[PDB]
């Protein structure tokens, strides 16, 4: 039977993107499901050995996944990681792209904690959006993962955190919908950026879609430029129009940094969760789903 | 629109 690592079953595809395909698994030797990330060995640009790294280098953190085999198999790189339950925008679709404004700030105050997190470790993730947090299973049904470090990289040195340099004119890396102004204008990515797309899924989450989805257009690169500058024409304070003014405080304060302020998270985390407490919300993790 | 890019 088909396996991958002499121990690893392949199950249907379940998933595609930009660094490989990935797949179901079973574990023969305990029966757990796992999730199989496969990538072409003879790829014009190899990357699922450095993702293996960097999900290695954050084991432990909380909401990480664990990573169960890393390898290398006929045409393929392997990586089997821990299967994790759905994703958040599996979980906005189910509810019919309604999230309540309880469910968004339970959220978000996780999500400010996992890149908190990987900031930490000193990697930028660069690739923030609905479909790369997922839910845990069982007893952890509660806990927002974060996933796909392919695009992750170091934003400081190790020993010395010194930060990486700045420069402009870089091609656009992550998601046309979720990305910063910054990396809309070709700046090299940093904390900030990370937050600044959070700010934008949270408004997502809110709305059900963003001002600049649905562009229509013709080559892929025209949309790209559709997308940056309805990004920039909408203010702020439009785009979170008829929603708490925590949100566009929010976007606000991400877009004042600069490329290498270190953010206080403690800060971000605090505005949602007084928001909260006005409301009158329980932090009881009741989800709308 | 939602595509990973490097």
């Amino acid at each position: 039977e088909l396996r991958v690592g002499n121990r690893y079953r392949l199950g249907r595809k379940i998933g595609s993107g930009s660094f490989g395909d990935i797949y179901l698994g079973t574990d023969i030797a305990a029966g757990e499901e796992v999730a199989i990330k496969l990538e072409c060995v003879k790829t014009k640009h190899p990357q699922l050995h450095i993702e293996s790294k960097i999900y290695k280098m954050m084991q432990g953190g909380v909401g990480i996944p664990t990573i169960r085999w890393c390898g290398a198999e006929g045409d393929y790189n392997v990586m089997v990681m821990e299967l994790l339950g759905p994703s958040l925008e599996d979980l906005f679709n189910f509810c019919s792209r309604k999230f309540s404004l309880k469910t968004v700030l339970l959220l978000a105050d996780q999500m400010i904690s996992r890149i908190e997190y990987i900031h930490s470790k000193n990697f930028i993730h660069r690739d923030v959006k609905p479909d790369n947090f997922l839910m845990g299973l069982g007893k952890k049904g509660n806990l927002v993962y974060i996933i796909d470090f392919g695009l992750a990289k170091k934003y400081r040195d190790a020993r010395t955190h010194q930060h990486i340099p700045y420069r402009e004119n870089k091609n656009l890396t992550g998601t046309a919908r979720y990305a910063s102004i910054n990396t809309h204008l070709g700046i090299e990515q940093s904390r900030r950026d990370d937050l600044e797309s959070l700010g934008y899924v949270l408004m997502y989450f809110n709305l059900g879609s963003l001002p600049w989805q649905g562009l229509k257009a013709a080559t892929k690169r025209q949309k790209y430029e559709r997308i940056s500058e309805k990004k920039m024409s909408t203010p702020i304070e439009v785009l979170c129009k008829g929603y708490p003014s925590e949100f566009a405080t929010y976007l606000n304060f991400c877009r004042s940094l600069r490329f290498d302020d270190k953010p206080d998270y403690s800060y971000l985390r605090q505005l949602f969760r007084n928001l909260f407490h006005r409301q009158g919300f329980s932090y009881d993790y009741v989800f709308d789903w | 629109s939602v595509a990973s890019l490097t």
